[PDB]
């Protein structure tokens, strides 16, 4: 059942009977040659996302696939901190939830209903084949029923060794199969001593027994609009992206502009970066840090644009404290960084580090 | 008891300066003034900056990147000095440098020395 | 028999092989209860100075306070506070002086106010508990002024301001019986009654001189707020107790705390803190060893004890160490504290027994003043 | 160095806590910081307020009055620590007591406690001692 | 022979015979000489600390000076005057920053100057004697700092003002050649050439880098401003000289201060101070003994001395106390100077044939840095 | 030689043919029943002595010639001090420059010169068998000569012993011969220990073979003007009494206001006190120095006239670190100065106390 579940998920996963028009599957925005993100051109570069329509553009940068099984389902802990869930602002509860929502959302695959998810299930043969043994019989004919089996599947295939593979050289090298080069290795210790930590390792204090670079947290660090993503999603120059507070049932202000802390496994591999696409480059997404820390004017600059980096879409709820740390990334740390968080990438995308 | 002679390890007592974590410490040890292990003394500030080192634990035969974390604004406790320096490099490579005050991004600005917790961070390598 | 750092190792080691994670963050000090002990380090007159709070019950360090030049402690007898009296220069010993109350919540150690004293008018000497104190609510702080005068200041802690300073006569230490009133000691060997409406000149009543010219009043009487009960050792021994309940002096009946032999023998207290008194029992405990007559500022080997009603001995203990400074905890079946300067050390005993059952070492430079709250 | 045991004073080593001037000194001497027998430190402030003592001279088996002088303004010495109390009184007598700090005069309003002088100011004759 | 408090005792008593009168006063310390010698007691990281002038020749005190949390002294070459970098804060250890600079009158010890360093930046570490530094000419005072990035502070002693920071590139130690330069040392191996203005992005370059990722030079090189030698050894024992007197980087031989068969045998460098440079005698001191390879910071108790030129040794000795720093007297037949942080002792030793001529004992806390004047 | 001269001092210093019109003599003003001090009424009290013509008044207060011969000559010593000297503004070199001023000052004895001098030398047959036989022949007829010989034997005179007895029970008590009352001890430890000693002892430590209880120094302590004794004087109410500046020869404006530190030897019974006697009472002139600690209204007032003390006749020059010693003088230790010091009189002027 473990496999077989899967097995459908995988079929749900590439097959574009799940949009409207069918013309685009998880497949299309999640390509498994690039990490599971969007290598396709819009009205904003590779920022956001083209829906089934093939004019609406969301107004977020479409994350990897890629060890997001590993998040904890949603949940305020012990101390009034919200962590898990999935999508940038948390919106759903798991993957399962999550499928669903994303097959339902207008500006992307824009299925009307679970009705009509349920009769594009049940016209394909090998659908009724493979959910009547994994769920019962007829359940292709209970749009509820139906909807919520294929969310399962697709989530049960988002758990498969394939998109957690954990082979990076990062972890060949904690195996004690190879060591870092100098470099990396430099890189490495600024990681673990410097602020990166307090929001990119699983735990406080320990050893993760299978770290993904994320305490799954949520943090604003302050970020600008990014503002070709904006005009292109069309919800309005006025529009601010509240991050978590934009989750039903929280109510919280200081949730206002949060965002979930992203993996940062294959983050060399799936520019551009934070969640607007805002900047292109993995070198631009760590100088965004020293504009907090440094006081030299290039700080606060963006070195593509040339410009200030911009005022924060929401300037309140910023992570002062984390950010905030006194100490500066020289541009040598910078490389070390580079060197490191690229060592995060999967064995099959290490050729696409080339580019 | 001999200063000079090769560092040995403990996994029994987190009070003394031959246990494992303190394998980098500059200062003195938390527990004694009313912190723990891994947590400040009441009234003092954490700071985020650390210097690490990678400790050999006694008990498992693995080791452990210590990410040693000050607790300031406030003066040296006076209890359980220690010193030891455990793959500790001189001052123009920071992040193994243990004179440095590592009070950096402590509340309030706190930059005096209290005394330094020992939290594991990472296994080594 | 396991030391807390033995314990430690193994509740940390639990954690790690259990994976259990845990933020690293500022303790809170465990509630404030009659075992808590607090311990000041005056540091033989060093520029700053060390505070450390301690659960006399495990033998352990529960936070520490830091303190400029020969601060004055105060804890508040119901737990809710403590505080103390300080003083401060722009460059370590030298320039701008600023003297200073601190209020600290008693579990975070967080000051939670910061009053300055106009014109710098702290008596600066070595530590007597009872040269500031507290009032029966804890409204209000006094402390002692020497300089041009013996005058004694009046703080409000409630609405966070100094108020003003009280003229008074040659006289010494503060003993609140009131929320409004005080009694000090006199040059002239009376106690005075001084009761201050804020607004001009305090009522002055001076008790009936109770001491001759000759015998000599130590500077660290013991006094139980609570109570009204002070009792004050005289350099050889005999102890005036003078009950404050009633709102006016009544002398109790003087008793000798050492033997006529004993005494004729060369013993005499000696030390620093030489006296304690515990509430519910009506017991006093002190100091003693064989001394010369000018020695009486060094550390002694023996306490005594003895019922404050009759005067007697209950049980002489050998101590094992130079201690100089004892006080007990309020509780039943109290604890025996017994510090000593020479070895920076908190030794803690059973007030019954009178056997060492734990120490806690390491207190600074030279500490000195033993605090105890007074808490049912 | 029976801590107890009457006191007994020497007129051969001035850095010394039985030294006989130094009967009822209180903190440090300040010839162990740059000071001398009767004078203070550099940098340091005298004090005009003293506590006597009368201290036996074991040399001319004479009594001389001591006023002890404080050297203030600086951080406490922290070398050759005394503390003696020949014929010292409670604070309520405080021309004979010694917890006190005597820097009440100094230059520039200087109160902290450096170290203490011992200069002869008279010779005695006294009730209490 | 006989003991500086016997001799002040004897003529004491002299005077007090012969009706000899004196007026009590603030002593002048003799004039700064070739002899004299500063210890700084960081005192193991407490708020405010000491600095002890001594008389090397005679071994007394001759004065005191009070610093803050961790201050950088300096002593100007020609005894003219002394300097420190400082940080106090406003409640002991807790509260606003303030860090300034004081110049020091030599013989009253009275602050000539106190000049204020905007924003609190001075580098808060274990003292290193090259982390601020006197031009040659003794006009400008030049700190390191290190938060947010390493940098260097400009402060005009002679106007008595706080000027700028310099940005310089990830280096550490500021040893300076000229009014308006000096050399610092760089994570990536290379010596970088700071030549600063009123303004401007300073002129920096860097030498050839001159050792590997894993020759490990320590936080205490021996530099001479007179002779533009920067001596600095590595963990091994192995020690680069650099020659700066021409005003740019020439790089001497390599000299091991410990044969191969010693290095076989565990000897290394190791200490605090661990190396000296006499001048005239053109002389390498360095503190070695046997020792794990990671017990660089333990004390030592031998001295090894020698030719720089050459590499030639000319002397082990055997110190006979745990010594943790070293330093010499620059005139001709040289003190060596051996400082114990755990005896809180300075033992001063001739230094051609290392016995150990006296002590000062009672140094503070923590002990740990000796500077002399190069007045030669 | 000594005793003679001295006896010859003697009949000079009761002899009013040293006045101008043969009115008064040193033992006028300086009489012997009252430690050598003036105990007659003039326009302001005991305050100001009136002179030879019955009506001039001095501005300073008449002083005590008991003791004065341990006084050292005139001199700035090492440090910029001066120390020593006669007069409340140390004019006089010495006992012997001080006769002869004296003599010769106008508002006072007022003799013309040092020929009228001699000339009423001349005439007095007991002089010339006195002065010839110390001085040689015919010294009476050079004015020089014998006004500087009477000068001599004047001074000579006020060494004997009989000025400067040390009899008092304070000098008994030293000896060890009896004990003090414990007030009159409380007293001596207080003036031991206070701000007192730094002026009012021969030496800055150990212990003085003939302390006379002043260190012979000049300071300004900030009294005000003696109101009636300056309108007496006649000096003028915009005259200002500058001290020891007004000395010859000094010219360091830092000298300006200053006295010379008088010996507290008969204190007690040679009011009223101060250069120029505005206080009538020992027990006020103590309070004054509290004026400089304490923070009571009180001290502000004098008790005597009910009113501020009043400001300084000079505001210059004060011996602050001195006089702001940051302690006040109690109730008790002042009772108990005032029984110190009176320990201080002469046998001989126990009598007077009452
Ligand atoms: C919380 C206080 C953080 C700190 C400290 C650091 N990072 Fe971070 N990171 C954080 C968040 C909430 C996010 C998403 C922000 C958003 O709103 O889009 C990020 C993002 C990144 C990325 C890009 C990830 C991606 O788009 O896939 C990178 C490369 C990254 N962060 C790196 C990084 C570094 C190098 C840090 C130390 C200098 C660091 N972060 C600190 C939260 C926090
Ligand atoms: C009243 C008219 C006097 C006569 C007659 C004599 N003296 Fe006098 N004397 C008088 C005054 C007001 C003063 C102080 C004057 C001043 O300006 O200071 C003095 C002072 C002296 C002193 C100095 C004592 C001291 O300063 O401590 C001496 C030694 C002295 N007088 C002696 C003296 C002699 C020898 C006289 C006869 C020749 C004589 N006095 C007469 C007032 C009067
Ligand atoms: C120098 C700073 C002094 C100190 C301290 C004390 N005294 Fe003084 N005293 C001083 C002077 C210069 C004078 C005369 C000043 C003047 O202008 O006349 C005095 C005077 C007295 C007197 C009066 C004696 C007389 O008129 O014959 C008394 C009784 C006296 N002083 C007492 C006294 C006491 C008790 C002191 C300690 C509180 C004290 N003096 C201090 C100089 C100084
Ligand atoms: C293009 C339009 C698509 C399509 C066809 C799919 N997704 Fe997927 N996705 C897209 C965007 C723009 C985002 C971010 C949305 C936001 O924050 O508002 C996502 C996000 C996810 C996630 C969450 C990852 C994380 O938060 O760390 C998952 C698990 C995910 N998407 C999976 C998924 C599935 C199962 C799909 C087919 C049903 C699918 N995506 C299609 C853009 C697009
Ligand atoms: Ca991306
Ligand atoms: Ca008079």
């Amino acid at each position: 059942a473990d496999d077989a579940l899967a097995a459908l998920g995988a079929q749900l996963f590439v097959d574009p009977a799940l949009s409207r028009n069918a013309t685009q599957s998880c497949a299309t925005c999640h390509d498994p040659a690039r990490a599971f993100t969007d290598p396709r051109e819009g009205k904003a570069g590779l920022a956001v996302s083209v829906g089934d329509d093939g004019q609406s553009h969301g107004d977020r940068n479409t994350p990897t696939l890629g060890y997001a099984a590993l998040v904890p389902a949603f949940h305020r802990d012990a101390n009034g901190k919200y962590k898990g869930g999935q999508f940038w602002d948390g919106r759903a509860d798991d993957l399962k939830q999550q499928a669903g929502q994303c097959m339902l959302n207008p500006v992307e695959m824009a299925m009307p209903d679970r009705a009509a998810v349920a009769a594009r299930l049940r016209d394909d043969p090998a659908y009724r084949t493979g959910f009547e043994a994994l769920f019962g019989k007829g359940v292709l004919d209970d749009p509820e029923r139906a909807f919520d089996a294929a969310a399962e599947a697709l989530a049960a295939y988002q758990a498969t060794g394939e998109f957690s593979p954990f082979d990076s050289k990062y972890d060949r090298v904690m195996r004690g199969e190879e060591k870092f080069t100098p470099l990396e290795e430099f890189g490495y210790t600024v990681f673990i001593t410097w602020n990166c930590r307090l929001c990119h390792m699983q735990r406080k204090q320990g050893v993760a027994e299978r770290e993904t670079f994320t305490n799954f947290e949520y943090h604003n660090i302050g970020l600008p609009v990014n503002e070709t993503a904006r005009e292109a999603s069309g919800l309005g120059a006025d529009h601010v992206d509240h991050g978590l507070l934009a989750r039903p049932g929280i109510e919280d202000p200081a949730q206002s502009g949060r965002f979930k802390v992203p993996s940062l496994r294959n983050v060399a591999v799936t520019g551009p970066y934070m969640h607007n696409g805002v900047f292109t480059d993995l070198r631009t997404a760590i100088l965004f840090y020293n504009k907090y820390t440094s006081r030299r004017p290039e700080a606060k600059i963006n070195p593509e644009t040339g410009a200030p980096w911009g005022e924060p879409e929401v300037a309140r709820n910023l992570s002062l404290a984390e950010l905030q740390s006194g100490l500066m990334l020289d541009d040598g740390r910078v490389d070390a960084l580079v060197a490191f968080l690229e060592t995060l990438t999967d064995r099959r995308y290490e050729p696409l580090l080339e580019e | 008891t001999d200063p000079r002679a090769k560092w040995v390890p403990q996994d029994n007592d987190i009070q003394a300066c031959d246990y494992w974590r303190h394998c980098s410490i500059d200062g003195n040890i938390c527990d004694c003034s009313g912190g723990s292990l891994t947590n400040c003394p009441p009234g003092t500030k954490l700071a985020t900056a650390s210097w690490v080192a990678s400790c050999y634990n006694p008990t498992d035969g693995q080791s452990y990147l210590i990410a040693y974390r000050d607790c300031c604004g406030y003066n040296v406790s006076g209890r359980c000095p220690c010193l030891n320096t455990e793959g500790e490099l001189p001052v123009y490579r920071p992040e193994f440098a243990n004179d440095i005050i590592w009070c950096f991004g402590a509340e309030d600005d706190a930059m005096t020395y209290h005394c330094t917790i020992s939290p594991i961070v990472g296994k080594a390598s | 028999q396991e030391t807390q750092g033995q314990a430690a190792a193994r509740a940390a080691a639990a954690d790690l092989a259990a994976g259990q994670d845990d933020e690293p963050r500022i303790l809170e000090a465990p509630a404030p209860d009659a075992r808590r002990v607090y311990v000041n380090d005056p540091a033989h007159f060093a520029a700053v100075t060390q505070q450390f709070v301690i659960d006399g019950e495990a033998g352990r360090v529960i936070g520490m306070i830091d303190g400029g030049f020969l601060p004055n402690p105060v804890v508040a007898d119901d737990g809710s506070f403590i505080a103390h009296a300080s003083t401060v220069f722009s460059r370590i010993a030298r320039g701008e002086r600023t003297d200073y109350v601190e209020v600290f919540d008693p579990v975070t150690l967080l000051p939670t106010a910061d009053i300055e004293l106009p014109d710098a008018p702290r008596f600066l000497v070595g530590t007597y508990p009872w040269m500031t104190s507290l009032t029966p609510d804890g409204k209000t702080l006094l402390f002692y002024q020497f300089s041009p005068a013996p005058a004694v200041g009046v703080v409000d802690l409630e609405g966070k301001a100094f108020k003003r300073m009280l003229d008074v006569p040659d006289c010494y230490h503060i003993f609140p019986t009131a929320p409004d009133t005080f009694f000090m000691h006199c040059r002239d060997g009376s106690l005075a009654k001084v009761a201050f409406g804020t607004e001009g000149t305090p009522e002055i009543t001076h008790t009936e001189v109770f001491h001759p010219e000759d015998e000599f009043l130590i500077n660290h009487p013991a006094y139980s707020q609570k109570a009204g009960r002070l009792v004050w050792p005289t350099y050889t021994g005999k102890i005036h107790q003078i009950d404050l309940s009633s709102g006016d002096a009544k002398f109790l009946p003087a008793v000798e705390a050492l033997t006529e032999a004993e005494r004729a023998d060369g013993w005499r207290p000696g030390g620093w803190q030489q006296v304690a008194y515990h509430r519910a029992l009506d017991r006093i405990y002190l100091l003693v060893d064989q001394r010369d007559e000018w020695r009486h500022k060094t550390a002694s080997r023996f306490v005594v004890v003895l019922d404050a009603k009759t005067g007697e001995r209950l049980a002489k203990f050998e101590m094992g160490h130079e201690i100089d400074s004892i006080n007990v905890s309020q509780d039943e079946k109290p604890l025996l504290y017994a510090l000593s300067t020479g070895d920076k050390t908190l030794y803690i005993h059973d007030a019954e027994s009178g056997e060492e059952l734990r120490s806690v070492n390491q207190l600074g430079h030279g500490p000195q003043v033993i605090t105890t709250a007074d808490m049912g």
